[PDB]
RNA sequence: GGAGCUGUCAACCGAGCGUGGAUCCGAGGAUUUCCGAAUGGGGAAACCCAGCACGAGUGAUGUCGUGCUACCCGCAUCUGAAUAUAUAGGGUGCGGGAGGGAACGCGGGGAAGUGAAACAUCUCAGUACCCGUAGGAGGAGAAAACAAUUGUGAUUCCGCAAGUAGUGGCGAGCGAACGCGGAACAGGCUAAACCGCACGCAUGGGUAACCGGGUAGGGGUUGUGUGUGCGGGGUUGUGGG
RNA sequence: UAGACGGUGAGAGCCCGGUACGCGAAAACCCGGCACCUGCCUAGUAUCAAUUCCCGAGUAGCAGCGGGCCCGUGGAAUCCGCUGUGAAUCCGCCGGGACCACCCGGUAAGCCUAAAUACUCCUCGAUGACCGAUAGCGGAUUAGUACCGUGAGGGAAUGGU
RNA sequence: GCGGAGUGAUCUACCCAUGGCCAGGGUGAAGCGCGGGUAAGACCGCGUGGAGGCCCGAACCCACUUAGGUUGAAGACUGAGGGGAUGAGCUGUGGGUAGGGGUGAAAGGCCAAUCAAACUCCGUGAUAGCUGGUUCUCCCCGAAAUGCAUUUAGGUGCAGC
RNA sequence: CCGUACCCGUGUGUGGGCGCCCGUGACGAAUCAGCGGUACUAACCACCCAAAACCGGAUCGAUCACUCCCCUUCGGGGGUG
RNA sequence: UACUAAAAACACAGGUCCGUGCGAAGUCGCAAGACGAUGUAUACGGACUGACGCCUGCCCGGUGCUGGAAGGUUAAGAGG
RNA sequence: UCGGUACGGUUUGUGUAGGAUAGGUGGGAGACUGUGAAACCUCGACGCCAGUUGGGGCGGAGUCGUUGUUGAAAUACCACUCUGAUCGUAUUGGGCAUCUAACCUCGAACCCUGAAUCGGGUUUAGGGACAGUGCCUGGCGGGUAGUUUAACUGGGGCGGU
RNA sequence: GGAGCUUGACUGCGAGACUUACAAGUCAAGCAGGGACGAAAGUCGGGAUUAGUGAUCCGGCACCCCCGAGUGGAAGGGGUG
């Protein structure tokens, strides 16, 4: 699944590229950070 | 836990443990219950759910 | 309505009323202590003891009469901590529920004795019982339905299908629907799409390609998306928007 | 239109209350009757290639364990639960008893929806090849009483000048 | 007897909180001082002391023998002798623990006069191959107690009669 | 009830004392120049805590090739190295 | 052992053994939560024994319980 | 790291055929002149100065099919070599880790609780991907639960049938 | 007792009777197929006879256009052994 960063992370990478996230690792580790979202219509606003 | 999930509206689910002999009785099956912690949105105090793993994939995600 | 009446066991003494309409009968109102969900707090239910506010009373407290004061959830409003955001909570003001009733309903839990000539699967039985929850009925209900070629066309209910097919330590037993006959017969609203306003993040820090739509100007202008809030739109299987 | 029934000193259509039938009402509740208030549409319905988007998501599916169904997991579909994994939007999914191909039926993951259905605490009306005081309600008689038990509970008897 | 739901710690078992009570004598521990003994202290003799799950023995608590009771005065008692009696004592009040559970200095004892699972209402009119009972008359006919099988031998199915 | 009391509160009058109040007294707070206790801390260290790759000092079996000799039943036993 | 048994039974103080390192182990509930204990290995739980004196002989095979990786077997899962 | 599997590459055994000992090979009988140079000490997964395949470089113009006297050997062009060592783009079971951000804390402080050793929130310290818990699961389990534990018979039992 | 050659240690059957509580058991002339032995007649559907075995349900292994849950299949079922 592909997100839309806001900071580089040597897993996630630039803000845009192609997301590999680890189920899980996000909602627990990104999301409380403000670096990245669960895409609901963040393809097109990421554009 | 053995509990219910908050959101979800799950509960446990009843049936039987039927053994080789078919000696059925009565074990329940459970929701898969973690006290996840939810802020209402970043900046919360992130109270605490008793929510199952179906409402913490997609459902209410928080944490 | 019309001549008595003063409920009765239980008929005794009183002392009264009634033809100006009594007792009596119907409907509506007022009063409706105390307990009881009982709810100001407490309590061996039917009692103990209060707060504030009106309103009496005494020379003055004590006393008395009336009203509210429980809790919870929902909402409106100020509020908002540790900590700033901001919630958690915290006052305020209206709205609500609570508890019962013989059964009938739906959802969940759910025995055992018994039968199986023993017994464990199975039955008994989804039974008794237990919990949740409403109703005048409930539930179900409008095809992701059966049917198998002629198909029917929501659900529910009654008679058959049928003790049938089946299913059963194929034991004791359990047992449909297809389908017909009938009671009755009712279908609808939504979300999703998109179009429209609004807030808040992104976007422009504007040249934005868009200003009800067509050409030429035209202020250079907020064109353009997002997290939702609301208004239209849409409701279908001969597929439909 | 009255010979229902019951009473009166016996067995009453004609003595009485009534019945048959007819009147019957303020107010209440309720049936319902008309006007007011509110609720729409200021055509895209048609036909059109089909350029595109949508048609209910941790849901359906699949695997694990159970429930339920005539179906005792058997080979079982359909449906329901809990756990993993986990989809599409019509050239999609679903069903047609494993499953597969063709052929049919329908479009689940929103909700709502009267009737016929059962029910009896309650009031009215009625009846019985129902009982008639050891019966019939436990209860005709102060009845859930007296008494019994700490309590939950049990629980009578008792009519006739 | 089995299950569901309750009801019971007013008796009894244990515990918790707070109170009460135990005549009368006797024995004389630790300790302290004295005469000391002993380089010292151990020990003796003194006085004082007042200790004990100490002694005897009233209340109070139990209940050992025995006679009496035995359709008792009493559903567990009475008379005489008994054990305990400052304690692991008795007792009061109030409270707590509950049925496959409580509590138990343990006996399977007590849990409201029947506890190897209380009591009550319900399943329920459980169920028994076992026992008892089954009510009026006559007329005709009229057996069997054997075979086989059996978780069967006091039942039953079939046959025989 | 009699006699004599005690307690909790209330009303009216009287004495003086106190003190709010103008009137005296106990003191005591402000920013500014000086300086201190060193409390406190952008570096580091006195002491000592503790542990690192990496060179490693004793531990040994139920570990793998050595076989240095043992009986074998195709299988094992001592001991540095 | 109310209500036929008061005893050689039960308890005991003493002795070991086993467990428990601390929201203990054990126990009551499903859980929270309790007691254990506002205790802490000289403490708490369990089992046996039963003041004191002399002592408590032999056996690790059976079964527990205790610590041990050559392994074999090995069920859902992975897998194909 | 053990080690993996798809793979984008340098590309593997002194057994016979010996300049020459390349799983199979092969659109072809060099990828035209168009290759990592038969010059030196050459010493590597083979190490056997022999190597068709060869490690640090060559008289900056030639290991050639068709100078093969061998399976046609000139296959770093088709098999982009089995591709042994793997050279790194992925996946990714285990082995061991360090970390914190989920999650767990009857460890700490504060806040509405000051009416609080329950709660809840915040920072804080510690664990920490563990336990716990859910679904699946092997074992074990008189700890509880339902039940079985036959008959014959010269009473029953023991014996036997 | 021996010697030869062989598989009838058969497929489809069966009038009839023995016995039988029922279930089960036993014999069976003869009929046809296709065989053995015999020159033929004939005998052979196990052993001189009577024991050497177990019902049912349920699974298994093969042959058969028997069925095949819309139809073609199929799984599953079914008959035979």
């Amino acid at each position: 699944m592909k997100l839309i960063l806001t900071a580089d992370v040597d897993h996630l990478g630039s803000i845009g590229d192609t997301v590999e996230v680890k189920d899980g690792y996000g909602r627990n580790f990104l999301l409380p950070r403000g670096l990245a979202i669960v895409a609901s219509r963040g393809a097109q606003k990421q554009a | 836990m053995a509990a219910v999930c908050d959101i979800c509206g799950k509960g446990p689910g009843f049936g039987k443990s039927v053994s080789h002999s078919h000696r059925r009785t009565s074990r329940r099956w459970d929701p898969n219950i973690q006290t996840v912690h939810a802020v209402t949105r970043p900046g919360g105090n992130k109270k605490r759910l008793n929510v199952c793993t179906s409402c913490i994939k997609a459902g209410k995600i928080t944490r």
